[PDB]
Parts: structure tokens; C-alpha cells; sequence
RNA sequence: GCCGGGUGAUUAGCCAGGCUUAAAUUUAUUGUCCGGUUUAG
């Protein structure tokens, strides 16, 4: 997120070297008629459409039951099985914590996201912390974020790390200001309480694709929404 | 909480004259009235229910501490996982304390499977204590129950 | 005695230095500068009248601090290289680093350590040693201390104050077949056992809560690897055969910008640049001059060499 | 797109109309040889009707420029993809799932044998519970 | 004020209403927010990034300023 | 088998055209004006 000198280093492709190519040639040109022409532009647009976006890895320590855990996810599906109690449900829930992040970045930077609730940190004597950490691969390009809660009563301080998740979501909402039309990505989460979301105020005339992007859960009004929109 | 106060007051015992106790309490309010007014002829009619309750004292064979045992050990006949169940008061209030291997947990933190039966069966066996208070086994009275 | 050799040798009168000593923890300035890719980085460094007096006491206290001979960072006679050759021969690496390593360092800790090593020092010299070594952020009534990087007396601190957790580690790894190096805020473990480098982020975790407390693991620049993938220690390539090396990259970065400089289409600063990456890379292999000269010719070479 | 892409998951219906009533719209489905409304359905039905629907809808939203938006890129996370599907809808769900949208990474739990039989062995992890150390630990297994 | 047209000249006393309205807030508590420019009301011409607002108030020779402003959904930049 | 890694030699040379070799699912190269290391005037 800043203009640097473009130090040259070696020759690459990478996405982020284009990102600061055209963040340095923005910063002398003035005339929008150029910009919107220069072949900077072109070359983020192509690297930005072939990218195919998909998390890689995910690690778990001291959050709910689950103490020290890693797993790496398939690029199209990937199944969990196991019986009552074995935290099949903690695991969407900490990814749905760490895209949170994500979301609150593309509508407006500096944007807080979901916290680690109280209660859920591990009820072992021993224990002082819990942390979630996760990593995302746009073919070339790695992404990681931690969220961690320190324990109620302790009197060390820990930090949370949003350089990486910052970065990205610039990139989109960059490109999103020269494009007429650019799309996002899709993030969505079906909870077990949609059972009654389907199973149970002023008119909108207006619509646009950030209204999907208030929350990351489906839920309530949703449904309502979908009989406006059809 | 109420059967837990009832069946803890009679194993304690060391009430004497609770009836006495509680007619004492009534005279108390209402001369602090003497000295909102519906709730506190409420709390005062309340008071002398309460005193009433403590002159009869029924002890029965099925006494609080039986029924008490008896729910406990209903609900945890059909979760063999846990040990035992408790109600922890503090900070002015009453929880639910489990516990399972060698951790305890509070009620909101099991998962949706054991909240299930749980509530199903705490739900079942509340309405035949209440319907059914002659019994010597309260668990045998008849009824019919549809489930989905 | 400690104020008595600092007045003598800098003669400064009893005011003068009593001002000094209150406005000494704010003499600091704060900059960015830019990173390798895209951000950047806050630094803050002393001015130049604190600083010849922090590197006096630095002198003073270094042959009185013992320091654990693994610690490989700000010591003499010891650099990149020397860390590399302890894990240039092993199959599987793990690597580790800290959370915030210099800002958790305050003066609790150090005159904790000061107090066990059995030196005693009066109350004067420790408000001396207090008020001279440490960096205040914020308002004035913030009344905290950090250590901070960019003063001359911060790295040489470090390494005392990471003595007993270099030292615990240390032996226990060696019962395992593990081997162990430290490098500023980077850990590094290497070993041929299979299936043994999966216990250890519990050990540490376990140990920096007894040795010192307040540090704390970052758990996201955890890197496991072996011999089927890319391995590099702190900036040297390891190839599989055990030999250390720069780079097929810089090689190829290196033989092209040589090669134009024979037709001579390269400018002033750019002689100046390559030849400081010249005489690093010859360090590292010991055989790179060789290898260019049996493929330019020693003539050419040497007009290089002295040229400017 | 969106009626037919309704419809395939719901074989058994023949055509949705959007029937305009004289104090408000209504939807009218057709089954058999009568006319059902959205009210009256099942509750297995609701379900796949609210989660396909709003599935394509997000997918839209976010995708004008494409020609066909159902193939944007994404994360969708699910859980319990058997709440009340009777065994013959189960066996079918995950492969219409994944063709009709393909560049979409999913992350499925699931809680009975029925889904597990047509799984490949790749994209399956069994969790399980192991005392290590004396201190007991959740572990994953590949098939 | 005088004159008939669309934009509505009620629309100027709103926008007094909105900055006296952080004036009071601050007198009730410290640091108390105030009434924010909701995402709506800016305009919805393509050329639009933001909506500002600007205000002075005197007493004697005694002079203080205040700027409110509010940027459209997905901006690169945020005020 | 396959894919991904290591690189001496190669070319009006950071692209490419060749020969070798390595493997549990398992690196995507970093901070200067301070500190110590290398080379020079
Ligand atoms: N703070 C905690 N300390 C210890 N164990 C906890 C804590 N919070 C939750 N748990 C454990 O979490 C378990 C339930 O986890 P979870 O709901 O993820 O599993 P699940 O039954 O597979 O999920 P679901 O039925 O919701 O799909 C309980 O058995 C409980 O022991």
C-alpha cells in the first residue's frame, strides 16, 4: 500500500510487482484518459482473471476443544466425517473467523472484523492463549493471517498480524476503480441454522453487489430478500 | 433452582420453626410498609404462602432430595460420556456444571447433539413430576407423546 | 563504580550530566523507510551525542556478560556463513521466529538476569544504567521502557538476556540428534531422524514460558522442508549434495551484466554495484573468480577489477 | 437459468410460474397433476429451494460481465448436508453440487455412511480422537 | 432564503441540523458520537467519490472550524 | 510413471537450447543512516 521507488531486484511476473509498477507510474501521470490505456493496466488485469482464488492451509492451537491441529484443503472439495463432539463444526467456524477479516477489508479499509468470543478459549489450567492462522495461494501468490485471544485474568499482550489481508483487498478495491464491471470473489457460510431460515418495511429500488458483502452468514431476512429480487 | 433450595433446606436441616421464620418475614414487611405497594402485598401473600408451605411440611417418602437424584440420574442414563452434573451458585446466580473426562464445562459450550436430549428428556420427565405428585415412582404415569 | 569513569571520560560537570541523565530516554527520532516489495518499516535511532556514549558502556560491560556460544548474531569473528555450515549435511529443517523480539525486552527483566550473574552495583549506577539504555514511547506519563533496534547498545543486550534459553535448549537437543542454531529473532532445528521434528513447537512453547517471561511464538512462519524441496538458511542456498551456494538466479543475474560490460554498455554506478556482489559471492564459493576467468580471460577481468 | 437451475435438483416438479395475484404476487409450482404453493411444500424441499436460490443469486450479484456468472470463483463452507434428505436424495446431492457450480472450492462435514459412498479417497479426512502422551488429542487420517 | 427549484432548500437546514447535532453530543460526555452522514444521501452521479460538509462558528474572536465527510462503498481512499 | 526442486557447460546472455542429479501431503527469500561479517580507497 505504498508508492515505493520500484526497486529492481530481479525480473519477475509476480502480481505484487505489477501492483507497484502501476502504483508508480500513477503517481506521475495525471490525465485519467492515459491511465485508463497503459499497458500496466492490462498486464494486473490478465494476472488478476487468471488467478483462480482458494485457501491452502489452516492450523488450530488451544481454540475450543481441538489443542494443536493442522490441515491442508483440496482446491475443489473436501469432506469431514466423524461422530457428535469431535469439533467438525470448530473448524467452519474458524474459517469463517479468519474470512471475516477479508470481507471488512473490501468495503472499507482499516475496518474491524469478528473476534475470538471469551468462552471460547481452551478450559485447561495450563493454557494462556488460542490462535488461528491460515494461508491463501492466488496460483503464485502466498497470503497468511493469525487472530489470536489471550486468556481472561493474564497480563501479557498479544497482536494480531493484518499486513497480508490489507495488501490483497487493495489490490481489489484498485482494480475495482478503473473497471466498470470487475467482479469479486464469493464468500458464503450455511450454518445449521438455515433450518428455520426457510423454514419460518421501506421498498428497495436500488441494488448493487456490495449488498452481499453486510455479513458473512445466511440468515433471516436473506430469504426475504431473494422473493424481492426474483 | 427450586428443587434444588427445597431438597438442600431439608437435608441441611437446621430450619426450626421455618414457618415461624417465614410468618416472622411477613410481619417484617408489612410493618416496613407501615413505616410498588401491589408488589409488596404480593411479596407479602407471597410470604405467608411460604409460611404455609413450611407448616405442612409433607416429607414425604419421595422427598426433594429423591426427586432431585432421580432427575439427575434419568438425564444421565442416556449420556454415559459424562460424570456428573452439578449446580454451582455464584456471583449471585445459579449454572450448570458437567463434567466430561477430566474437563468441565458450563451448559452453552456442549455441542447441538447432547443439548438435544437433553432438553428433550429434562422436558419429558418435568411434566410427569408435576402431573403425577401422588406416585411413590412418578415416572409411570400414562400419556401419549408424538414425536417428529 | 560506573558514573565516576563515564565523568572523567567525557568531562562533563555534575549539572550538565544530572540534565542530561533526566532528558536522556527521549533523544530519539522516528523514521520510515521503505520495504522490499510493497509497505514500509518505523525506525527509531539516537542522536549522535547519546549514541559515542552508549557505545562506552557497551565496552565496559562486554567482557563482564557471559554469552552462549550458539547465539551466532553481533559477535565477532562469526557471520551467515558459520551459521550455515552446522546444518549443511542433514535431510530434514524446521525454522521458527518470535513475536515483536525487541519491543518485550524492558529493564524488569534486565536488572532480574543483572541481580542472578552475581555482579552488585549500587543504587546510583543502576538509575544511571536505567535511564541511559532504554527508549520512552508516547506522552511523558506513559512511564514504560523498550529496548528497541537501531541503538548501538540493543543487539549486545539481547544476546545476555537469551542466555539461559539458548543454554536449556541447547542440551536438549543434543540428546535427541538435533542440531540447534539461533540467529538475532530466528530459530533453526535440522536433523536425518524421520518423523522427530514434530514435538519440538511444544518444547519451546514450554520453555520460554519458564526462562523468560513475556516472549511468545509467532505461529504463522512455521516452515517445515527436506531435501525434495527448496532450502536456504538465512539467505545461502544448501544444495542436495551439501556444497553452499548463491544461486542459479544471481549466477545467471551476475554473468549477463559482466558480459555487457565487455561491450561496454554499462554505467558509472552500476561497476560500483556489481562489484560489491562480486566479492560477496567469491566469499561465500571461493572458486567464483575462477570460473570467471576461464571464460572471459584474466585481461579483461582484472581492467574490471580496477576500474574506478 | 435460475428456473431451470431450480428445477434440476427437483425432478419430480414440472414448471414454476410466477402467478400475479390481484392483492399480491404468488409463486405456483406444479407436481403430479396439482398445483402447489410455496407454503405447502415440504420441509426437505424448503431447504434445497433456499440454498439453491440464494446460492445463485450471490453468484449473479457478483458476476454481471460474465456470459454464464455461475462459473465465478469462491468458498462455500456447509454444514450437515443431510438435514432432512431422505437416502435416495443423499447418493445424488454432492455430484449435481459440484457440476453445475465447478470453480467453486467446497468444504462439506457430513454425518452418515450414505454421502461417504461416493466420495473419491482423495478429498476424504476422518477426524479421530488418540491419547498421546498421556494427554488426549484430535488427529486426522486420509483413507 | 428565496426561490423555488428541485434540489429542495430544506436540504441546507438539514445540514446545520447534522454539525450542531456533534456540538451537543460533545457537551453531554466526552468524546460522544454524534450524527453520521448515512451511505444513501451522497450523490450517485459516476464522477462522485465522497460528500463533505463544512462549518465555522465565531464567538467574538474566537474562531472554530469542523468538516464531516463520508465516502461512497469500495474507495480506494477513506476519510 | 508423472510433477515439482538443485545447477557446470551453453548462448550480441537476466529470456532459450542442451547434459547430470534429489524425493513421507511438507520454503511462497526478508530491514537502513544502527550492530557484527566480506571487499576496496
Ligand atoms: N472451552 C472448552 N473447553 C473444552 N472443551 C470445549 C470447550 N468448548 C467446547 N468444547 C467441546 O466442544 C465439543 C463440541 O464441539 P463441536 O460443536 O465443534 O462438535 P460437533 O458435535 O462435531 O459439532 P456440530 O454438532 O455442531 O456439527 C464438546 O464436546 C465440548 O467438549
Amino acid at each position: 500500500m505504498w508508492s515505493h521507488p520500484q526497486f529492481e531486484k530481479i525480473n519477475k511476473m509476480n502480481l505484487e510487482t505489477c501492483y507497484v509498477d502501476f502504483l508508480e507510474l500513477e503517481s506521475h501521470v495525471i490525465n485519467e484518459d492515459y491511465l485508463k490505456e497503459s499497458v500496466e493496466l492490462q498486464k494486473l488485469i490478465s494476472t488478476l482473471n487468471e488467478s483462480k482464488f482458494h485457501l491452502n492451509k489452516i492450523g488450530i492451537h488451544d481454540f475450543k476443544r481441538i489443542r494443536e491441529l493442522q490441515i491442508s484443503l483440496e482446491d475443489d472439495l473436501t469432506v469431514f466425517v466423524g461422530d457428535n463432539g469431535f469439533g467438525k463444526s470448530t473448524i467452519l467456524d474458524a474459517i469463517a473467523i479468519v474470512l471475516s477479516w477479508l470481507r471488512s477489508n473490501i468495503e472499507k479499509e482499516s475496518k474491524p472484523g469478528t473476534y475470538i468470543k471469551s468462552h471460547e478459549v481452551n478450559n485447561s489450567v495450563d493454557v494462556e492463549y488460542a490462535s488461528i492462522d491460515a494461508n491463501i495461494k492466488l496460483k503464485d501468490f502466498n497470503t497468511s493471517i493469525l487472530i489470536t485471544k489471550a486468556k481472561e485474568g493474564a497480563y501479557y499482550s498479544r497482536n494480531n498480524e493484518l499486513l497480508g489481508v490489507k495488501k490483497l483487498a487493495s489490490i481489489y478495491r484498485l482494480v475495482n476503480k478503473y473497471v466498470d464491471n470487475a467482479s469479486l470473489p464469493l464468500m458464503a457460510y450455511y450454518s445449521i441454522a438455515r433450518s428455520y431460515i426457510g423454514g419460518g418495511a421501506k421498498t428497495k429500488t436500488v441494488w448493487s453487489k456490495f449488498d452481499v458483502y453486510d455479513e458473512i452468514e445466511f440468515d433471516r431476512n436473506d430469504f426475504t430478500d431473494f422473493f424481492q429480487w426474483l | 433452582v427450586f428443587l434444588h433450595n427445597r431438597a438442600s433446606q431439608e437435608k441441611l436441616s437446621e430450619s426450626q420453626t421455618t414457618i415461624n421464620a417465614l410468618f416472622s418475614d411477613i410481619q417484617s414487611l408489612k410493618a416496613t410498609l407501615t413505616q410498588v405497594i401491589k408488589g409488596l402485598e404480593l411479596s407479602l401473600k407471597e410470604k405467608l404462602n411460604y409460611m404455609k408451605s413450611l407448616q405442612s411440611g409433607e416429607h414425604k417418602f419421595n422427598n426433594a432430595v429423591s426427586l432431585y437424584d432421580s432427575v439427575i440420574n434419568t438425564i444421565l442414563k442416556f449420556l454415559p460420556e459424562f460424570q456428573w452434573i452439578k449446580l454451582v451458585y455464584g456471583d449471585d446466580d445459579y449454572k450448570i456444571i458437567l463434567k466430561k473426562g477430566e474437563v468441565e464445562l458450563d451448559i452453552q459450550q456442549l455441542s447441538q447433539g447432547e443439548k438435544t436430549i437433553f432438553t428433550l428428556v429434562g422436558d419429558l420427565a418435568r411434566r410427569l413430576i408435576l402431573l403425577n405428585p401422588n406416585l411413590s415412582n412418578p415416572l409411570l404415569g400414562y400419556g401419549i407423546v408424538l414425536i417428529d | 563504580q560506573l558514573t565516576s569513569k563515564i565523568i572523567s571520560k567525557f568531562n562533563y560537570n555534575r549539572l550538565a550530566f544530572q540534565l542530561l541523565l533526566n532528558e536522556a530516554p527521549k533523544k530519539y527520532k522516528v523514521y520510515y523507510i521503505p520495504k522490499r516489495g510493497a509497505g514500509f518499516r518505523v525506525i527509531a535511532q539516537p542522536t549522535k551525542e547519546l549514541k559515542n556514549v552508549q557505545r562506552f558502556i557497551v565496552s565496559l560491560l562486554q567482557p563482564k556478560l557471559p554469552v552462549h556460544h550458539k547465539a551466532m548474531a553481533y559477535e565477532y569473528k562469526k557471520s551467515i556463513k558459520d551459521n550455515a555450515l552446522l546444518h549443511k549435511d542433514n535431510n530434514y529443517i524446521l525454522k521458527m521466529d518470535f513475536q515483536n523480539f525487541f519491543n518485550k525486552i524492558k529493564p524488569d527483566i534486565f536488572f532480574s538476569k543483572l541481580e542472578n550473574t552475581g555482579l552488585k552495583l549500587d543504587s546510583f549506577d543502576e538509575n544511571t544504567l536505567r535511564n541511559l539504555l532504554f527508549w520512552r514511547p508516547g506522552k511523558k506519563r506513559s512511564t514504560t521502557l523498550i529496548l528497541s533496534v537501531g541503538a548501538p547498545s540493543s543487539p549486545f543486550i539481547s544476546n545476555f538476556v537469551m542466555y539461559d534459553f539458548d543454554k536449556s535448549l541447547d542440551d536438549w537437543c543434543r540428546n535427541n540428534g538435533i542440531t540447534y542454531s539461533r540467529y538475532a529473532d530466528d530459530i533453526t532445528f535440522s536433523t536425518n531422524i524421520k518423523d522427530i521434528l514434530c514435538r519440538v513447537p511444544k518444547v519451546v512453547k514450554k520453555m520460554l514460558s519458564l526462562h523468560v517471561p513475556g516472549l511468545s511464538i509467532n505461529e504463522s512462519k512455521t516452515i517445515f522442508t527436506s531435501m525434495a524441496h527448496n532450502r536456504h538458511v538465512t539467505g545461502v542456498t544448501l544444495t542436495p549434495q551439501g556444497n553452499l551456494s548463491i544461486g542459479r538466479d544471481r549466477k545467471r543475474m551476475l554473468f549477463a551484466k559482466i558480459h555487457k560490460y565487455s561491450l561496454g554498455l554499462l554505467s558509472s554506478e552500476e561497476i560500483n554495484k556489481t562489484k560489491g556482489m562480486i566479492a560477496f559471492a567469491n566469499y561465500l564459493e571461493g572458486d567464483f573468480l575462477l570460473r570467471l576467468q576461464k571464460k572471459y580471460g584474466c585481461e579483461l577481468i582484472t581492467k574490471f577489477l580496477m576500474e574506478g | 437459468s435460475v428456473i431451470n437451475t431450480i428445477l434440476k435438483f427437483l425432478p419430480e416438479f414440472q414448471w414454476i410460474k410466477l402467478v400475479y395475484g390481484d392483492d399480491d404476487y404468488k409463486i405456483i409450482l406444479k407436481k403430479g397433476e396439482v398445483e402447489l404453493d410455496i407454503q405447502q411444500l415440504s420441509q426437505g424441499e424448503k431447504t434445497i429451494f433456499t440454498l439453491v436460490g440464494d446460492l445463485a443469486r450471490r453468484l449473479i450479484l457478483l458476476n454481471p460481465n460474465l456470459s454464464n456468472p455461475l462459473l465465478g470463483y469462491g468458498i462455500v463452507l456447509i454444514d450437515e448436508i443431510d438435514l432432512h434428505l431422505h437416502p435416495q436424495w443423499q447418493q445424488t446431492i454432492i455430484e449435481r453440487l459440484t457440476s453445475t457450480f465447478p470453480n467453486v472450492q467446497f468444504v462439506i462435514t457430513t454425518h452418515s455412511p450414505q454421502v461417504l459412498s461416493t466420495v473419491s479417497s482423495r478429498s476424504v479426512r476422518i477426524l479421530q480422537e488418540v491419547e498421546v502422551d498421556g494427554v488426549n488429542d484430535l488427529i486426522v487420517s486420509h483413507p
